[PDB]
């Protein structure tokens, strides 16, 4: 109903090639230009190029000429972008879009890595022993060495939300690490049980770690 | 929105 | 290539305020300037095209102006739903190019971080590893610096940091910093310190522990 449907994520090895798809619906894309755009964390958006499905003409950003190949399958109203010889520099969110009356897909996160699927180690982070005098206490959970993303982290099975911060994952080595903190009034812990719940779907693991003094 | 299409 | 220079790169304002963002092109783009809005979930929408034409459904508080090489996007009275990343696109000549973007944020009252430091868990230690973590939570403004010390000596290698986006409800920011060592190195020293430097104070907020002491 004017939608551009892209897969949420793709994982590929360095040296491999990948074909991103962009399925249009709610309109026939024949006379719309279909563009592809690359976004990386600290870089400005880059335009890769565009293809006009009616006649197959393409306009490319010359920087991507030997990297990207745009095509269309008119019978399924789908545009594609094939990326070749992937390197870690190709890791990014890739969007498709139409123009004129512009509308964008939700983007495909492409990760290019050699890492193998690996379950995280989950460790409870209790306060320094001695005695904490505050009205509140902060506890945490450290999730180290997993691949690929993502992991889902909750406190007390999702019943404890509020006072919670879960930080974005970062790439130590070829694996990811994240952490989460929870803050509760001092009278609640350690008298009431607080546990970190971590799921990592790709390695099918689910671990619970109780925070103990 | 682009010079090469009709808007 | 027509290069687009967008300013400012970040902008913190109060809700209800008028905000203006600019994009300057390298050469004349003949009014083909588009403004795009991207939300934290990755969603991207076209707001204005051909300098000043509002796209379908965009509210009237958004307006665009400019000519030749100088263009602006103005939001009359900032609403909460407008907090996002904005970027321009020239469509006057191939290849099409984008401005580097403007991240909006809500301005709030200054807040010092709440700092907590955590020694390695016994479970990690049993595996041969030793991560020391520091949480610096709920501060404003966004900039902050963390320094680690081992026995009073500054330590830089082995540190990884992560920063949350602006909190949706209270407008603060938070940060986690982890110093990861081998158990062997961890066991050779006694004192571990996380020091935070923020605009809210000229003296660092210092948190530390001694490995013996429990
Ligand atoms: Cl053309
Ligand atoms: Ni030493």
């Amino acid at each position: 109903q004017v939608q551009l449907q892209q897969p949420g994520a793709e994982l590929v090895k360095p040296g491999a090639s990948v074909k991103l798809s962009c399925k249009a619906s709610g309109f026939t894309f024949t006379n719309y230009w279909m563009h592809w755009v690359k976004q990386r964390p600290g870089q400005g958006l880059e335009w890769i190029g565009e293809i006009l499905p009616s006649n197959g003409r393409t306009n490319y950003n010359e920087k991507f000429k030997t990297k990207a190949t745009l095509t269309v399958d008119k019978s399924s109203n789908t545009a594609y972008m094939q990326l070749s010889s992937l390197t870690s520099e190709d890791s990014a969110v890739y969007y498709c879009a139409r123009s004129p009356s512009d509308y964008w897909g939700q983007g495909t996160t492409l990760t290019v890595s050699s890492a193998k699927t690996t379950a995280p180690s989950v460790y409870p982070l209790a306060p320094v022993c001695g005695d904490t005098t505050g009205s509140s206490v902060t506890l945490g959970c450290l999730v180290k060495g997993y691949f690929p993303e993502p992991v889902t982290l909750t406190w007390n099975s999702g019943s404890l939300s509020s006072g919670v911060h879960t930080f974005p994952a970062v790439l130590q080595s070829d694996l990811y690490t994240l952490s989460s903190s929870v803050t509760v009034t001092s009278s609640t812990w350690p008298s009431q049980s607080i546990t970190c719940n971590v799921a990592h779907p790709a390695s099918s693991t689910k671990v619970d770690k109780k925070i103990e003094p | 929105s682009h010079f090469n299409e009709y808007e | 290539d027509i290069q687009m220079t967008q300013t400012p790169s970040s902008l913190s304002a109060s809700l209800g305020d008028r905000v203006t963002i600019s994009c300057r092109a390298s050469q004349d783009i003949s009014h083909y300037l588009n403004w795009f809005q991207q939300k934290p979930d990755g969603t991207v929408k076209l707001l204005i095209y051909y300098t000043s034409t509002l796209h379908s459904g965009v509210p009237s508080r958004f307006s665009g102006s400019g000519s030749g090489t100088d263009y602006s996007l103005t939001i009359s009275n900032l609403e909460e739903e407008d907090i996002a990343f904005y970027f321009c696109q020239q469509g006057g000549a191939l290849p099409f190019t984008f401005g580097s973007g403007t991240k909006l944020a809500i301005k709030r009252a200054d807040a010092a971080p709440t700092v907590s430091i955590f020694p390695p868990s016994s479970e990690q230690l049993t595996s041969g590893g030793a991560s020391v973590v520091c949480f610096l939570n709920n501060f404003y403004p966004k900039d902050i610096n963390v320094k680690w010390k081992i026995d009073g000596s500054e330590r830089q290698n082995g540190v990884l940091d992560s920063w949350t986006d602006q909190d949706s409800k209270d407008s603060t920011y938070s940060m986690s910093s982890t110093l990861t060592l081998t158990k062997d190195e961890y066991e050779r020293h006694n004192s571990y310190t996380c020091e935070a430097t923020h605009k809210t104070s000229t003296s660092p907020i210092v948190k530390s522990f001694n490995r013996n002491e429990c």
